[PDB]
């Protein structure tokens, strides 16, 4: 297709500012534009989903998300390369999350959240054209049925809208449009009296339903999708990208002031577990060693701070010698570090690379703690931790459901007052302290002038 | 919850007449000044209206469901004055219409409605108690008009036919109604055919 | 992009005058070229390139690169039997070593040469430039590391007085990108 | 299409070769695909097989012998294995690696196909025209024969950036020759030039502005120059994956960009490398990779050995009905190559199976101008030499078609078709440039 | 091959019906895996399939003028077509031998019934070839879709089972499936395994699958190409890495058995590790001061 002619049908797509996604993009994007839009979008269905666990509300998630969708994805905009993005992102998740149904309720959930946002921050003629581009009442039988729809969506315009003042509800009453439906469609509205019923008609909490319909519709075609995918696993290119897309939904700092209690509050509990392993058995074994010295490097500790706290907790029982230490360990210590071979400064492992460990055997301190310990074990630290019993439970529910990173910023914000990242966690902690430290040292200087 | 449904409002206005002529004369319910307290009294918002009604109430013994419904007009008139008086005006209306539906709106039982696989007693069957017809209902329809099977058996001693008996006008209005409804439904599947065109 | 362009060559000029080869490291710090004010500068003789002589070096190192690309050489997985060839049987993934259970795999990936062309576009980003993410064309232990290290402000400076050669330098290696 | 190479789909070309010339075969020697079985399992009945020249070890010596081939058979045929040759039997041949041959043999003992006899491809159809179309072109020459010019790179010296003989020989043919159509291949300015190569390009005073890339050099350069070409003479430019204009240094290669060149659409046309094209009557076949030079062949017997290597390297491209049949690609150790993207062969070959009238490979070697297998295929050789010298390029001067003179034959059949014969009617010259 | 048998039984009971018979997958988990991996049989997926959504030739209405369309099962009131219940019966009796294999006591009928069970069982998994194979006298593109898709469905939710029982499918297609028990004893991983089997027939009422190899180490690459020590007593097991054992000298041949025999033992991965690791530092200092025989050098 001419440049030109995929330009053309992409504006007549977006006559509106939002859409239902009913037509396949066309036109060629490349590998970069692919991977970056997809994470983008889910960067945002990401933060979506960690505010809704939270019961947050509908303005606070939106307070939240507006400067993401400036920088991630933006909206509201003329250029044709955000709408490109918003569409291949859209459709590129599409081909991410329809393999299995939980990966598709929870799609479908995030993205009609999101759809819920955009069509909020719309003006209200933006919003009319949208409906316009489901038969609305002419304006005679609107006029007709004038009283009995103003008495149904009076309640609802002043508690949805704001719209306190008599004269704004029904100013915006006569502006206001009708969809005339069965009732069947829309019982959900008819239960909560939200909307008017007559003859078996229900007249539109259009957002509600326009919610409804795109979450179906958005289920239909992921299934439809689904099904057509084993010919798409052809393509070598596109393959680990959906397959990593997808399982992405699941002198201060120095060898001895890393076994302090200044430093060991701010670990997370994988760290915690690993370095408890390492104290008790003065050895780690690869996987453990690995993600323990990764975090290490990430969270400051130099390389030769990093050798001296491995000969440190390795030589302390006697079972080594400092030349086993020398020959087996220390190559790899330096390795890491990108001091050997090709001089890769290999980065810190996320909670997601620790997930797609082997599993911790017995005598094995890696992986995730959330994932890999029993649930009266997690009980008893989370005890330990001074965290409630119902915070404990709710950290377990979340276990339960396969969200261990959901789990892990619970029990920080438990503990402290959306985190992926072991040293993500750390910096955060770190931060939250030096605050603290700060206010104190204030209340501490104003406490000495009276 | 205010303002009312359209629904809930139109089945006011339907109540409204009805309301007086029915509860303040005929059945006179709260002329006794206990079933007052417990009833007429809890309907009420303001704690102090109910007790200064309690108290005349007390005073003035068995005031008739009438009187005592202009008494709680009265006495909320005495009490509430000044510039906030709109309001509680508002408010007592709210009250005795809420107090009119909870006393005349249908009161359904919600069992059988919710699911499709609920039973219900099937129509023309006999009450084992009353030995009443559970006969189809008309406007005129009251529970005196409905025939005994006894009754029925001494017709039909008579005259042994049940087309001579007081069982048939309620027949004759179900088949009507059959007959309706059998119409009703082939006009639907000529719908239906028509939409698949 | 510290991780994407790990196994990519340097990008080598060649000097029109005084034939001198050096690695070209985007603007910063080297013993042998200098960009100045005025243009990139070769330190051992002093004299200046111009965009031409810059630009067909690049289109040369780009088409090297692709022509090697479509050399089609194939290595084998297999550790053991790790043979090279240009051979490609009807089953390609098989490899052609009787009884040989590897997968063959192209030795130059597309995934390789897209992110050469990168490397290269990197090279010449202004933006990248300034806030000196370039990846280095030294190892400390280097012979050549650099004596003299450039500061903050003469690289913002210096870049801003050569954005035209490096818009045209990266517009040299975008005619392969978007066909890439 | 970008620059994606896929093993899977490359494999899926190279199965499809065997396959479709093994169809070949069948319908031309009228066999049975029963009469074709698997030659890499032992059988000791003769049977008939179809494959691909491979060498027998995949790590071998630059330099093969007739006792170190191998037949690699198709996916249905022999599920890809590899057999060795046994050629003792047969004294006479010529094989060259990604040649798709036809073989009688017996696979006796399971680690050795004996070829007792060799089933050669046909050669492919001629095309033809109808009465009209060849008197609608008599009427087009006015009478007059039909004159083409070919030229090939490089243009200019690896020591200078002239192009003086470009304009005397512009001038020529202008005012001297007044050619019909001049088809003009590629390289322009090739990439492999040492002074490009090294940024050895020094400031030019005739510009008034300097180029800054090599585009800016091909428009400040070339374009001027190839503007004074008459409007009168249509004229084809065909490319190099060694050109520097081009952003696809693949072969089969995409036409260059008109507009790019900044070049009128008078009389300039751009064409894809290879490319198919009819002038008037006549059916041209042009390829811009040296398969002359690149085609190594295995040889036995007296007989073939005594003949030309040319006209024996025309008809294996004839037979392989692709203007490139060498596989793998050849290599310049890295600085160039043939750079086949193999995934597409498919349009490097013959369109719709007919032989053109006549075939331009251009080669490094010497030019030549040869009639073989009632094809004209013309070498024109380079412009212009690396020292500078005067090169060569090609006229071709072809009698104006006539239905009473006899040169061309009439096919047999319900519909009236003529066969151009232009070999009987064409004239090549090579002149010194 | 499998196709006289799946034709020739399809043709002789259509023809005996009155009927007129026609003219003549989930990646491998590439690793070391510590704990126990049991390889779980899925053979009589399709099977299964066919008998328990009734699917037949009689019984699933599909446009044989477009071979690619895909039909839908037939409804619970359609009658059991003469696929199904030929492949019931097979079952049955299949059942009714083992039956009588649970009483027998003579060794010669014990093992007469089991060549009898395993004959039956043959059958029945074959049966699928005849209409999933191209080239089968009774093929059927629709049938063959329909059975290809359940057999899809099923494996996912196989998947989602036994993440379900906090177990990792290490690899599976519609033969087989491994699942990682997360178990290092015998008892275990079959406890583990069966529950799996128990879970499974629940879901799947005539889907009986059964533990096939139990791996108490698995150093996998592909479905066959892998090392395992197999229990039955363990024993070392390699399969597809032995492919060039020419090009390497005794003594090379020599330190990769014991490297994985070492690796693979009841021992901790660390000591186990030290003695790969002594091992080879000695072995460097006796090839390097030439003590060992000449005769392990050879090359052939
Ligand atoms: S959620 Fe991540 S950071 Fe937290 S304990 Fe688990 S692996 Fe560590």
């Amino acid at each position: 297709s001419s440049s030109e002619e995929e330009k053309k049908l992409y504006a007549r797509l977006y006559e509106s500012k939002l859409s239902f996604y009913d037509l396949p993009p066309q036109g060629e994007i490349t590998l970069e534009q692919f991977e970056i839009w997809a994470i983008d979008r889910l960067k945002i269905l990401l933060e979506i989903e960690s505010c809704l666990s939270r019961n947050k509300s509908i303005k606070e998630i939106e307070t939240i998300i507006k400067p993401q969708f400036q920088k991630l994805l933006p909206f509201n905009t003329e250029s044709l390369e955000d709408r490109k993005k918003d569409y291949y992102s859209h459709f590129i998740l599409r081909l991410c999350f329809c393999r299995s149904k939980e990966l598709r309720e929870k799609f479908v959930r995030a993205e009609t959240f999101l759809f819920k946002i955009r069509f909020n921050m719309l003006t209200s003629t933006d919003q009319t054209k949208f409906v316009q581009s489901l038969q609305f009442i002419s304006n005679e039988e609107k006029a007709e049925l004038s009283h009995q729809l103003y008495q149904t969506v009076s309640a609802s315009l002043q508690f949805q809208l704001n719209l306190n003042e008599e004269h704004q509800r029904k100013q915006y009453f006569q502006q206001e449009k009708f969809i005339k439906l069965p009732f069947e469609n829309v019982i959900e509205l008819v239960g909560n009296r939200l909307v008017f019923l007559k003859d078996g008609y229900a007249y539109l909490q259009q957002l509600n339903l326009l919610s409804n319909e795109f979450a179906s519709k958005l289920n239909q075609e992921l299934i439809k999708t689904y099904q057509y995918l084993p010919r798409l696993n052809e393509d070598d290119r596109l393959l680990p990208i959906l397959n990593h897309l997808s399982s992405g939904y699941t002198d201060e700092i120095n060898a001895q002031s890393v076994w302090s209690e200044e430093i060991s509050s701010n670990y997370p509990l994988c760290i915690k577990n690993l370095m408890e392993g390492l104290k008790k058995n003065h050895h780690l074994r690869y996987y453990g060693r690995q993600q323990l010295s990764l975090f290490l490097k990430g969270i400051g500790l130099s390389a030769d701070e990093a050798l001296k706290f491995w000969s440190e907790a390795f030589t302390r029982n006697g079972n080594m010698t400092m030349e086993k230490f020398n020959k087996e360990y220390r190559y790899s210590f330096r390795h890491n570090y990108g001091l050997e071979g090709n001089r890769i400064n290999y980065k810190p492992w996320d909670c997601h690379t620790i997930l797609s460990k082997p599993r911790p055997g017995r005598g094995d301190y890696h992986g995730c703690p959330f994932r890999d310990w029993s649930h009266e074990r997690l009980s008893a630290e989370l005890r330990s931790m001074k965290l409630t019993q119902a915070q404990i439970i709710s950290v377990l529910d979340s276990c339960q459901k396969g969200e261990y990173t959901i789990a892990c910023t619970k029990v920080f914000e438990m503990t402290h007052n959306h985190i992926a990242h072991p040293n993500l966690y750390f910096e955060r902690s770190r931060q939250l302290q030096k605050k603290q430290q700060k206010l104190e040292k204030e209340k501490l200087f104003n406490n000495g002038n009276h | 919850k205010r303002p009312y449904h359209p629904h809930l409002a139109r089945s006011l206005e339907q109540l409204k007449p009805f309301f007086v002529s029915i509860m303040l004369e005929e059945q006179n319910p709260w002329e006794d000044d206990q079933h007052a307290i417990q009833t007429l009294l809890p309907a009420l918002y303001d704690k102090q209206l109910i007790d200064s009604l309690k108290k005349y109430w007390l005073d003035n013994p068995r005031r008739s469901s009438k009187e005592k419904w202009n008494d709680i007009d009265q006495i909320a008139t005495s009490l509430f004055k000044g510039p906030k008086q709109d309001s509680h005006i508002i408010k007592l209306r709210e009250c005795k219409e809420d107090l009119v539906l909870m006393t005349l709106y249908p009161k359904l039982d919600v069992e059988v409605t919710k699911q499709t696989i609920h039973l219900l007693k099937a129509p023309f069957c006999i009450h084992p108690a009353t030995g009443n017809v559970c006969v189809p209902i008309d406007e005129s329809f009251a529970p005196e008009k409905a025939p005994k099977l006894i009754d029925l058996q001494t017709e039909m001693e008579k005259n042994n036919d049940v087309s001579l008996t007081a069982l048939q006008p309620f027949i004759n209005q179900f088949q009507a109604y059959v007959s309706s409804l059998l119409k009703n439904e082939l006009g639907s599947v000529k719908r239906e055919r028509e939409d698949d065109d | 992009d510290v991780e994407r362009f790990k196994d990519t060559v340097t990008l080598e000029l060649s000097c029109p005058s005084c034939d001198k080869r050096f690695p070209f490291g985007g603007i910063v710090s080297s013993n042998y070229y200098r960009v100045s004010y005025n243009g990139l500068q070769c330190k051992h003789c002093e004299q200046l390139f111009t965009p031409l002589q810059l630009t067909s070096q690049i289109e040369h190192s780009i088409r090297a690169h692709i022509s090697l690309y479509y050399a089609g050489w194939l290595q084998c997985d297999d550790s053991t039997c790790g043979i090279v060839t240009r051979q490609v049987s009807v089953f390609g993934k098989r490899c052609l070593n009787d009884g040989c259970t590897g997968v063959m795999r192209y030795k130059y990936s597309d995934k390789q040469l897209y992110n050469q062309l990168l490397y290269f576009d990197s090279l010449f980003d202004c933006e990248k430039n300034k806030k000196q993410e370039l990846k280095p064309i030294y190892l400390p232990d280097d012979l050549d590391y650099p004596k003299e290290q450039l500061t903050e402000s003469s690289i913002k400076a210096l870049t801003e007085q050569n954005r035209e050669l490096m818009e045209t330098g990266r517009s040299v290696v975008q005619k392969y990108l978007n066909d890439c | 299409r970008t620059m994606r190479q896929n093993l899977q789909e490359a494999s899926d070309v190279l199965d499809d070769q065997i396959e479709s010339f093994t169809k070949i075969i069948q319908n031309h020697y009228k066999l049975s695909p029963n009469d074709f079985a698997d030659p890499t399992i032992q059988s000791q009945s003769e049977i008939y097989a179809v494959g691909r020249i491979v060498p027998d070890s995949p790590t071998y010596d630059k330099f093969l012998n007739p006792e170190s081939l191998s037949l690699e058979t198709s996916r249905m045929g022999g599920v890809g294995r590899r057999v060795r040759l046994d050629l003792s039997q047969v004294n006479e041949l010529s094989f060259f690696l990604g040649q798709i041959v036809a073989f009688k043999g017996k696979n006796a003992n399971g680690d050795y196909f004996t070829v007792n006899s060799i089933l050669p491809l046909p050669y492919p159809n001629s095309p033809v025209s109808t009465s009209q179309e060849l008197q609608e072109f008599q009427a087009n020459l006015e009478g007059s024969s039909l004159k083409v010019i070919v030229t090939c790179g490089p243009y200019f010296a690896n020591d200078n950036f002239s192009l003086e003989l470009l304009q005397e020989f512009i001038d020529s043919i202008n005012n001297e020759v007044k050619p019909h159509v001049l088809i003009m291949f590629g390289p322009f300015i090739d990439i492999t030039h040492p002074l490009i190569a090294s940024g050895k390009l020094p400031n030019f005073p005739q510009f008034k502005t300097q180029p800054k890339t090599l585009d800016e050099l091909f428009l400040k350069l070339f374009t001027p120059i190839l503007k004074t070409i008459s409007p009168h003479i249509q004229t084809v430019l065909i490319p190099s994956t060694k050109d520097a204009i081009s952003n696809h240094a693949a072969y089969p290669q995409a036409s260059l960009i008109r507009k790019a060149l900044q070049l009128p659409k008078r009389n300039f046309k751009c064409m894809a490398n290879p490319s198919s094209f009819q002038i008037n009557e006549i059916y041209f076949g042009c390829s811009n990779v040296d398969t002359f030079k690149d085609l190594k062949e295995v040889i036995k017997g007296g007989t073939t050995s005594s003949r030309y290597r040319l006209d024996r390297v025309s008809e294996h491209i004839l037979q392989q009905r692709r203007y490139y049949p060498i596989f793998p690609g050849s290599i310049r150790t890295h600085i160039s190559g043939a750079d086949l993207d193999v995934s597409y062969l498919g349009l490097t070959e013959f369109v719709g199976g007919f032989s053109p009238d006549i075939m331009i490979i251009p080669s490094e070697l010497q030019h030549f101008a040869r009639v073989v297998q009632n094809v004209v295929v013309i070498n024109p050789g380079r412009f212009i030499r690396a020292t500078g010298n005067r090169g060569s390029y090609a006229q071709i001067t072809v009698q104006c078609p006539d239905l009473e003179d006899g040169k061309l034959t009439l096919v047999e059949g319900e519909e009236p078709v003529y066969l151009h014969n232009v070999w009987k009617r064409a004239r090549v010259d090579l002149i010194a440039s | 091959t499998r196709a006289g048998r799946n034709e020739y039984i399809l043709l002789h009971e259509f023809s005996r019906n009155g009927f007129i018979v026609p003219d003549k997958v989930f990646e491998p988990e590439k690793g070391l895996h510590k704990n126990y991996v049991l390889v779980m049989d899925f053979n009589s997926l399709y099977p299964s399939i066919i008998q328990e959504f009734n699917i037949c030739f009689t019984t699933v209405d599909r446009n044989k003028e477009d071979i690619d369309e895909l039909p839908s099962v037939p409804p619970s009131e359609v009658d059991q077509g003469v696929l199904p219940r030929l492949l019931a019966n097979l079952v049955d009796r299949r059942r009714e031998v083992k039956k009588v294999m649970k009483t027998e006591t003579d060794p010669h009928k014990r093992v007469q019934c089991d060549i009898r069970q395993q004959a039956l069982k043959l059958t029945a998994n074959s049966m699928y070839g005849c209409l999933g194979y191209v080239n089968s006298r009774f093929y059927a593109k629709p049938l063959a879709m329909l059975v290809t898709n359940k057999g899809r469905e099923i494996l996912m939710n196989t998947r989602q089972l036994a993440e379900s029982m906090n177990l990792l499918v290490v690899y599976g297609d519609t033969d087989s499936v491994m699942i990682d028990t997360g178990c290092d004893n015998y008892a275990d991983a079959i406890k583990i395994g069966l529950g799996f089997k128990r879970l499974v027939n629940e879901r799947y009422r005539l889907l009986e699958i059964d533990i096939d190899n139990v791996f108490k180490k698995l150093l996998l690459h592909a479905k066959k190409k892998y090392a395992a020590l197999t229990v039955n007593t363990t024993v070392l097991e390699v399969k597809g890495l032995d492919m060039k054992r020419r090009e390497f000298c005794p003594l090379s041949r020599d330190v990769s058995i014991h490297v994985l025999n070492t690796i693979l033992s009841d021992k901790d991965p660390e000591e186990a590790l030290q003695e790969v690791y002594d091992y080879l530092e000695d072995i460097r200092i006796k090839v390097e001061t030439n003590n060992i025989r000449i005769d392990k050098y050879k090359i052939n």
